Formats: C-alpha cells, structure tokens, sequence
C-alpha cells in the first residue's frame, strides 16, 4: 500500500466527497469549446467551474489549519 | 366523410465491437413526400434518428451481458402545415431507454 | 507468513479483461478468492408492465 | 443518485419551473421563420424571446451571489 | 449538539435572532423561479437576498475576531 | 406571530406602504384599455399609471442597493 | 456613555460632528416615498443620502487605523 | 521539437481547435463585404460571424484568469 498519512486522509476525504466534479468539468468545458454560442452550455458551464474553485479552496485551507495544529504541538517536546 | 389509415415500419441496425471495449453507433435520415408539380405545394420532408451506445461482457455460461442506452425518433416538425399531405410520413414517437439485460 | 497483517494485501482492478490482481500472502490470497466468489452471482431479470 | 452542488440546486430551480419555455421558445421560432410577415406570429415571438432573455439573466445573477457568500467564508478558516 | 463552546454559542445568537430568514429565502426563490417576470415578485427577493447576505457574512467575521482575542491569551500560558 | 423583517425590508415596505394602493390602480386600468384599445380618455389615463409605477419600482431597488453597499463596507472593517 | 474609551470618542466625535443627519435622511426618506416622481424631492434625496454615505464611511476607516496603532504598540510590552 | 505548453496554454487552446476554421472565414468575410458594402447577403453574414468571433474571444480569456487565480491561491497555502 503506497503509505498516506492523515494529511493526505483529510485531503482525500473531498476527493471521494466530490464524486465525479473533476471530470464532469473537463466534458462541460469540451462542450463550451466546440460552441461557445449556445447559452445552454454557457449557463452549464457556469455552475460547475464555481463548484470546483470552491471545492479546491476549502480543501487547502483546511490541510493547512491542520499543519498548524500539529506543528504546535511538536514545539513543546522540548 | 369516412376515412381509414394503415402504416408500418421496420429498421435495424447491426454494429460490430469488441470484448470488454465501448462502442456507439449513430445514424441521421431524410426522406421526402413527392407530392408534385409547379403549381406544387412545397416539398414536405421528415427525419428520423438513432443512438445505440453498448458494452458487451461475455459469461461463462455462453451468455452474452450488454450495458445499454438507446434513442429514437425523428424530428418535431411544425413547419410540416400542410393538410394536403393527409399522406404524411409516418409520425413514430421519440423515445429514450436505458439498462441492462443478459 | 501466517501471521502476516490484513492491511498488507492491495487489489487493483483490470477491466481490459475483466480481472483483478491481488498482492499478499498466499492464505491471504486464498481468502480473498473465497470472499469474490461469494459475492458475484448472475442477477434475476425482472418486467415490469 | 448523480452528483450536484448547491450551485446546482439554484440552478436548476428555475429550469424546472419554466416547465417548457426552452422549448415553445423554439418552436415558435421555427413556424415565425416560415412567414415573417404574420403579425400574430410577429406578437407571440416577441414575448416568448423576452420571457427566455430574463430567465437567463435571473439565474446567472443568483448563482453568483451565492459563489461570493461561500468564498468569504472560506476565507475566514485560517 | 449536547456540547456547545463559546464559539458555537456567540454564532447560535444569529441564527436565533433571524428569525426564520433561512426560510424566508427558500420559499421566495421557490415562488420567484415559478414565475421570473413579475415585478413584485423580484422586489421581493431582492431583499430578502440581500439580507441573508448581510447576516452570514458578519456571522463568521464575529467568531473570527474572537477566536483571535484568546488564541493570544492561551500562547502566555508558558 | 408576525414575520420577522430586517432593516432593508423596511426600507422597501416604505415604497408599498406609501403609494397607497397603485399596484392595484394599474391592472384595472389595463383591464379598462384592453376592453376598447381606441379611446383617448383610456389611453391618456393609462399613460400616467404606468410611468408613475416604472419610476416607483427603479426608486425603491436602487435605494436598496445603496443601503447594502453602506453595510458591508462597515462589517468588513471588524477583521 | 457610561463609560468610553478613547475609540468611543473618536466614534462620537463624528456622530456629534454632524448634528441632524442622522433624522433629516429618514425625513426626506418618506417625503419622497410619499411622492416618488417630484423632482424637487428627487434631489433633495440624492444629496442627503450621499452625505450620509461618506459620514459612516469615513466613520469607519479612523476607528480602524487607531486599533492598529494600539495593538502594534501593546505588542511590544513582553 | 515541439515548445513547452502549460496547463493554461492547453486551455486557451482547447478554444482554438474548437473553432477550427472561424479565425479564417472572419477575414474572408471582410474582404468580401469591403468589396462591395452595400450588399445585404453580405452583410447580414458578416454580422453573424463578427458576433461568434467577439463572444469567441471574450470567453477564452475569462476562463484562463479564473484558473489563475484558483492556482495561485493554492500556492499561497505552501509556506
């Protein structure tokens, strides 16, 4: 098993939590490439880049907060 | 005034795949009523359509497993005003199916 | 050997032919086969009108 | 059941309560472009279009507002 | 929740003292989205929106500046 | 009891409480015009009703906007 | 009033600064609201609202600039 | 060989390969329409492919920032 830590557990936890968003923005964006025109895709498109800038932000401000946790409580072994 | 109307149709197609490996199959039609002349009235047409999109699984017991979503249809026509044509193109329903059968 | 931990096995599944690869031990191997056999079955078929 | 956001609820409010608009939008293209020069066909179009232009607009301009509220709170994590 | 600290607390004042927005705004959307176009309708939301605006965001600014007032004291505990 | 109401609401209500009563003023004079579309004395009535309530509704959402943008730039000065 | 820091009096100071805006904005607010297509009670508005704009703005920003210089000098007692 | 492309070139060009042939018939429009500016068959398509080519353009480069800014918030969290 590739070793992961409880970062990397907490990191993990939105990508299995966000299903398939990953992709599901790549194919909406191929649709917006072949047709920019058409506000159907346009007003589809929309939803999901927001899903997904929110979903990355969340998930690096939460690994740091930890980081932090956890580096000061190493400070008082000494 | 008494009238009476029978129609049938019948279409088939045969896509080639592999094991294990997805594949599609898609097809678009036209056809148009020869209703005839100059003093004519314009040349009425109706399309039809199909999806097939399939992944086929063999099983040991000789039996054959597909993942299936097929669509059908032709095309919502309005523009298609005319009364004369009382000898219109067959109107079939659009119609959207998906599962899986063995 | 036989007492080997559970969380060393890793599975990795291989649609091109509809397979998997299990990596351990062999009893552990021997089990993992035994569980895969009892869960696939063949599915019923059901209408519904 | 499939994947959705929030973001994806609001938008899909309003898809599902113009229960056909996308469509009698088109089509009363569709019979205009046959004969231009009905005026009933000229008086129905007209507010047909105008109905799906707001449409968009509302649900465009909602989904951003809720994009902002979720980002400033995001940022007050850390 | 059985425990409840400070934090939870100074944040549970807000979604007390409103009394029921949270609501307000699901159900004006719920009528807005029926109908995009009536005037009275988007005169309505507009408020009500720009509301829960105002309350969610100052709800987290709130147990921001709190969490600072004594994550400073408990670092003169050495 | 009754439902619960910010102060941007009140801001708004002021509009709907002090024009008494045109939000009703405007559809019995459509329903009168559309009756016999061709009388001047309809048209030129109607004529009023309709701008006083375009200018009614552009007065009380700007003054709405104006009131949300005074607040969030004094909640954003507690961080 | 009670008691009042040294914040508090900066804070007053402009509260005090202006002496009746804080009413003559709500008198002419339902003045217009009586008759909102005056042009005298138009601008009269449009001037009275600006000016009551800048005061809570300019209010805020002073408050601010004097917490910092006192957290920063606080800061250095250890 | 070939130059280095980033993540953001692959997305700028995602676009152009859309449009495969846009960039082209916009210039060929023109000079047709400046052959002869006062015919009504070409204007009218010249109307149509100025206005792909406008939104064409003007939603490439709003994706590419927004990508930018999701990323360089992320590198902010590194240190």
């Amino acid at each position: 098993t590739p070793w992961s830590g409880y970062l990397d557990d907490v990191s993990a936890k939105f990508d299995t939590g966000v299903d398939n968003l990953q992709t599901q923005v790549t194919e909406a964006l191929d649709k917006l490439a072949a047709k920019p025109s058409d506000p159907a895709l346009l007003a589809a498109y929309q939803s999901k880049l927001s899903e997904y800038n929110l979903y990355r932000n969340a998930q690096s401000n939460t690994v740091k907060v930890f980081k932090d946790i956890d580096a000061a409580i190493i400070q008082n072994f000494r | 005034l008494e009238e009476k109307k029978q129609a049938t149709v019948v279409s088939r197609p045969v896509l080639l795949t592999q094991e294990n490996v997805p594949a599609i199959f898609d097809n678009n039609r036209t056809f148009y009523t020869k209703l005839i002349g100059e003093r004519n009235v314009a040349l009425e047409h109706v399309t039809y359509g199909t999806m097939i999109r399939v992944l086929p699984r063999f099983s040991a017991d000789g039996q054959i497993e597909m993942s299936l979503d097929i669509e059908d249809g032709n095309d919502k026509t309005p523009q298609s005003d005319t009364t004369t044509s009382v000898d219109a193109l067959p109107e079939v329903g659009r119609t959207l199916i998906s599962t899986i059968a063995r | 050997k036989q007492n080997a931990a559970a969380g060393n096995i890793k599975i990795v599944a291989y649609p091109d032919t509809n397979s998997l690869l299990v990596k351990g031990t062999a009893e552990q191997v021997h089990f993992i086969e035994m569980l895969v056999k009892a869960l696939d079955v063949a599915k019923r078929h059901v209408e519904l009108s």
